[PDB]
């Protein structure tokens, strides 16, 4: 992956979000 | 010349019909017996291009292991696309077995035997095999377990090293054993032990190979995951049918300039997991009782490098896309149509 | 280093709101006005890898032209996946206009200005542009029409020349005009005329370039299509809203040993295999009057048979290669 929610959550961490397969990875 | 082609690969294994372990059960219906008469033929004076990053064998294995898990490990609740399914969710016996992939009539599997082959480009020592070697379909993040070691030295491979978005697949040439246990008699508390000196030596040797790639003037740093789903922030894997999430901070905090004999990783067994098969979440039942223990060879790693100056490169544990796990074993193979 | 990236490209054109022609109507809603203040900036001392065969700009353009056609040219009956739809199918005015593709904020279009750039690998003369040049979205097979010419000499490009499955995109450096007419007052009978000497000269020059690629010891032969759907067996295109299927045997029967116009017999068809998606569509019979298009042949799509002789045949079918024939010098990157 849910890329937007991933971007949502990682943004909150002050990072970009990207899919790692079906998982969310922060960058 | 014979051209790369997608076909219907079939699997072979030493699965036993009398073994209720779930890989065995799946393979009993989906696979044939391991090749009783393997034949590797050297193709003299043949140079063949390979591309481990675009290999349909990987996609085929991925679909097979998805099917194995989907048939084998049923969650009590599964949430996908806002829709909920609930079902019976028995505990199972779970221990991966080696699976071979074989080409049917009209197709051949080419194998690259060049030493320290980087995964792409020309291979000068090519053979044909009827089936791949036996690959344990281990689903995990960060560390690759129970795989095949490099023959002469550590090798690192990437689709594009200069692109910080591309995963780096590390192939070790010496295994590091890791023992993970949820003790007999907090039922979700577990841990992993591995040799401190062996792991440190391993990081040191990977760092040398990263320096070879990125520049002698670089200083190499390992740091933990920057965050995301717990599946990729931790070293996650299945042991005995239970989902272990092991804190790997100690494994991935390192610099070149420097007690205890063993590294102990704290782990938790989780019931609610983000699925690797497809985007969604699943809930399994609480852990079985008794000692739950797995002893594994760490044979590789998945790493990412922080993008960019200034003289330092930072690497973190990655993974997530299980295709890279399959790729770590399938990188020397491709399928071609005999024409 | 700016990395290649997929984003929301927008289009720009000189479309007019008072023009009922269907590209104009589509562009009036979908596109902005042509950049009134274009800016090309040379990126000094930059070398950038391009890969025309994996360029999301092509996929984006494809989706846009599918939408343009889907909104604009309505068949009376459409069959996809065993399901039939029927609807009003009025005749329309149809004449492609140039469409530019532009990068939104945070992204840049890189352009490769190296001469005889083969489409992949490093480019040493790179600039940024706000938008691409204006590309007429001509849907056709075999011949590429009304495109951009190579600057210095004919160029041939392939994702892999040694792989006979890969299409060869030929970029001419001199256009050959082709005039196709369904005469005023058999309403489906049509023809195309073009200069025989110009076409023969063109084949001779392509053959030289193919020999450069495949070997001086090779003899180059052109032969007609080996068969398949009529759309790819013939040179097919839309002129004035009508679907023309032109017999191109005379264009593609050639070896290096040997009237003034070549005349290609054509037919206007109502039942077509769709290029947008797998299926078939039926349109209404031809409008009355002269239906005529005069086009510059600026490129070709070829296939090679494979197996001292190399045989080339007219190809095409996947319109992404049409877009690629114009987009090959561009890529989109994220500014970071
Ligand atoms: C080619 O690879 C095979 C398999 O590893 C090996 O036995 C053989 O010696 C190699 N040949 C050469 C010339 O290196
Ligand atoms: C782990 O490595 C040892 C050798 O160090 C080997 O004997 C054993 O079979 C390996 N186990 C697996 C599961 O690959
Ligand atoms: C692994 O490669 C290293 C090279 O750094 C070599 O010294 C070592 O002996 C290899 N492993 C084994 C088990 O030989
Ligand atoms: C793999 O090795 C070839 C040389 O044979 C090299 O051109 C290529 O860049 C290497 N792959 C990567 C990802 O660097
Ligand atoms: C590798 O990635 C970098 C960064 O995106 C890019 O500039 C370069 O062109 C890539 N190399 C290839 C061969 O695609
Ligand atoms: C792992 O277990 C094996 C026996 O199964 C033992 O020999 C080894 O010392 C253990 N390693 C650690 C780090 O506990
Ligand atoms: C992982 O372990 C470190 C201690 O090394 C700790 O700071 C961190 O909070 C742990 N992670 C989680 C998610 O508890
Ligand atoms: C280097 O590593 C040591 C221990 O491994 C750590 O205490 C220290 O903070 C690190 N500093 C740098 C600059 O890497
Ligand atoms: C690795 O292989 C050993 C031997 O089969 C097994 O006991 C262990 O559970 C495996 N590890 C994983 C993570 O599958
Ligand atoms: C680079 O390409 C541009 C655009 O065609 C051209 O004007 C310029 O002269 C070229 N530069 C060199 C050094 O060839
Ligand atoms: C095109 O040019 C590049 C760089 O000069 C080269 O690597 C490639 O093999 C050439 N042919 C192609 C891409 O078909
Ligand atoms: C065709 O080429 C001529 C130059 O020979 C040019 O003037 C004309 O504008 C071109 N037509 C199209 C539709 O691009
Ligand atoms: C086309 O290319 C040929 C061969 O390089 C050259 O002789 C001719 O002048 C070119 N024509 C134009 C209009 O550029
Ligand atoms: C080009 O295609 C041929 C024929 O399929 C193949 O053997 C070769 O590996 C391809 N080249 C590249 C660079 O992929
Ligand atoms: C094509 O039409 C133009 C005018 O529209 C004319 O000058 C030219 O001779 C025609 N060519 C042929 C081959 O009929
Ligand atoms: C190229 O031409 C020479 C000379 O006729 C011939 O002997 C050779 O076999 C040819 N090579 C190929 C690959 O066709
Ligand atoms: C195309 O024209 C040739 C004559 O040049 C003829 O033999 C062939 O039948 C024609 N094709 C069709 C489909 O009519
Ligand atoms: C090519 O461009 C000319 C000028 O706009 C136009 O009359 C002709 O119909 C075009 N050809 C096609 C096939 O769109």
């Amino acid at each position: 992956x849910n890329l937007h929610f991933c971007q949502l959550r990682c943004k909150s961490l002050g990072l970009l979000g990207r899919c790692a397969x079906t998982y969310c990875a922060c960058v | 010349v014979w051209k790369e082609a997608t076909t219907t690969l079939f699997c072979a294994s030493d699965a036993k019909a009398y073994d209720t372990e779930v890989h065995n059960v799946w393979a009993t219906h989906a696979c044939v017996p391991t090749d009783p008469n393997p034949q590797e033929v050297k193709l003299e004076n043949v140079t063949e291009n390979f591309n481990m990053w675009k290999n349909n064998m990987v996609e085929q294995m991925h679909e097979d292991i998805i099917s194995l898990w989907d048939q084998s490990l049923k969650p009590c609740v599964k949430l996908t696309g806002g829709s909920v399914i609930t079902q019976a969710c028995p505990k199972v016996s779970f221990e991966p077995i080696p699976i071979h992939y074989c080409a049917p009539a009209g197709f051949a599997i080419l194998k690259c035997n060049d030493k320290k082959f980087n995964g792409t480009g020309p291979c000068t020592n090519v053979s044909t095999v009827q089936c791949t070697h036996g690959i344990r379909p281990v689903v995990s993040t960060q560390l690759l377990l129970n795989g095949s070691l490099a023959e002469e030295e550590i090798v690192i491979r990437s689709e594009n090293f200069t692109n910080n978005a591309k995963t780096i697949i590390v192939q070790l040439n010496e295994s590091v054993v890791i023992n993970c246990t949820r003790p007999n008699n907090d039922i979700r508390q577990a841990h992993c032990n591995l040799s401190k000196t062996q792991w440190e030596n391993t990081l040191e040797q990977i760092a040398i190979k990263l320096k070879e790639q990125f520049g002698n003037n670089k200083t190499i740093i390992f740091n933990p995951s920057s965050g995301g789903d717990p599946e990729i922030v931790t070293h996650s894997f299945n042991c005995g049918g239970e989902f272990f999430y092991c804190n790997s901070t100690q494994l991935f905090t390192w610099n070149d300039t420097r007690t205890g004999r063993n590294i102990t990783l704290p782990c938790r067994i989780k019931q609610i997991i983000n699925m690797w098969q497809e985007v969604g979440k699943a809930m399994y039942a609480p852990p079985i009782r008794g000692q739950i223990r797995c002893s594994s060879n760490i044979t590789g790693l998945l790493l990412t490098r922080d993008g960019g100056t200034n003289g330092t490169e930072i690497f973190r544990p990655g993974g997530g896309d299980m295709r890279d796990n399959w790729r770590s074993e399938l990188y020397k193979y491709k399928v071609v149509k005999i024409e």
